[PDB]
């Protein structure tokens, strides 16, 4: 963001930003074990606070 | 007013869970019951002897006043 070009910035990733992928598993996003919600309560005393 | 002015509490965690993610009357056997066998075993040896023995009070005088109204044939082996 700012006063670039997107051409020339473009351009400075294909340069730096090489290594590309053989396997198809290299162009796999992962996706996350669902996180469970759980109502509850945790209660840290401290009557010093 | 009371909440508040209780008493001086520190580093204390605790966790408890909504009532509707667990279970009302949870591990009936593996936990429930062994601890209401663990409880009556502990108290049965304070609380029942003076009951007993207070039971034996009872049946003893309870007989013992009937054989009192039952007649003594000894007092009658005379005419």
């Amino acid at each position: 963001a700012g006063g670039i070009s997107h051409k020339e910035l473009v351009d400075a990733a294909r340069q730096h930003f090489s290594g590309v992928s053989f396997t198809y598993k290299e162009d796999a996003v992962p996706i996350l074990p669902r996180c469970r919600f759980t109502g509850s309560e945790i209660r840290a005393r401290d009557d010093a606070l | 007013i009371h909440f508040g002015n209780l008493a001086r509490v520190r580093h204390i965690i605790t966790y408890s869970l909504s009532p509707f993610e667990q279970r009302a009357i949870p591990n009936i056997f593996s936990d429930a019951l062994p601890n209401v066998w663990r409880r009556f075993s502990s108290q049965v040896f304070k609380v029942a002897p003076p009951f007993l023995g207070a039971y034996l009070l009872y049946s003893w005088g309870t007989q013992e006043f009937e054989r009192l109204k039952r007649k003594n044939p000894a007092d009658y082996e005379n005419d």
